[PDB]
């Protein structure tokens, strides 16, 4: 499965961006995660092709919100009330193995697939 | 699949889950119904964070014949997603778990078009 992001840029704090990555191929799950410089990668946010459950971990909980349009093969995550510590690159990523919990669908060790990120800048 | 793994993560400590791992063995052939033709095995224990552990298992299957094998990762985690089970799982301590099979499209394809 491959996967191709968009959206990023350069946002004052407060503001919003929407991102979006195009998928060609069937998963099991799909997610964003993102990785500030020197840092590891992290998940936040994922959802079920299964079942639609959606996962995010708190620091971004009603802020972030992931979401998809099967008719467009697209999924999308909107960011809202953006901080500059929410500065990183952006990857979608997707895999195709079975889990249950928060901490599988948000794990960046879980995913195979990965997009090749967007860049996302907080700052006044 | 056939090397039927499948792991979990506990909301314990990892000294608290080697310290028991005896009884939290039991436990898990308890949840799969405690007949002696299955056997719950330990592939690996990791820390993962001060209160998250790691626990990979397999279970080994007796055949009327004598023979055994392992239960496919797959067949596995299917049992332990049932909704009983779960929340069996989840009174051990388990918040989560995963297979290592990368399923077909086909496969999704079906999950998706039967969830439950």
């Amino acid at each position: 499965v491959q996967l191709q992001e968009s959206g990023g840029g350069l946002v004052q704090p407060g503001g919003s961006l929407r991102l979006s990555c195009v998928v060609s191929g069937d998963y099991y799950a799909i997610g964003w995660f993102r990785q500030a410089p020197g840092k590891e990668r992290e998940g936040v946010a994922a959802i079920s092709s299964r079942d639609g459950s959606t996962y995010y971990p708190d620091a971004v909980k009603g802020r972030f919100t992931i979401s998809r349009d099967n008719a467009k093969n697209t999924v999308y995550l909107q960011m809202n009330s953006l901080k500059p510590e929410d500065t990183a690159v952006y990857y979608c990523a997707a895999d195709r193995r079975q889990r249950w919990g928060p901490y599988y669908y948000l794990s960046a060790l879980e995913y195979v697939y990965w997009g090749q990120g967007t860049q996302v800048t907080v700052s006044s | 699949d056939e090397d039927g793994l499948i792991s979990l993560i506990f909301n314990k400590k990892e000294s608290d889950i080697r310290g028991q791992q005896q009884q939290l063995v039991e436990s898990l052939h308890k949840v799969l119904g405690g007949h002696q033709t299955l056997t719950v095995n330990v592939e690996g224990v990791k820390t993962k964070a001060d209160n998250q552990t790691e626990v990979i298992i397999y279970v080994v299957e007796r055949s009327p014949n004598g023979t055994s094998r392992r239960v496919g990762a797959s067949a596995l985690f299917s049992y332990f997603e049932q909704a009983h089970i779960k929340a069996n799982m989840q009174s051990l301590g388990v918040t989560g778990a995963m297979a290592q099979t990368e399923l077909s499209p086909v496969q999704i394809k079906q999950l998706i078009q039967n969830p439950l």
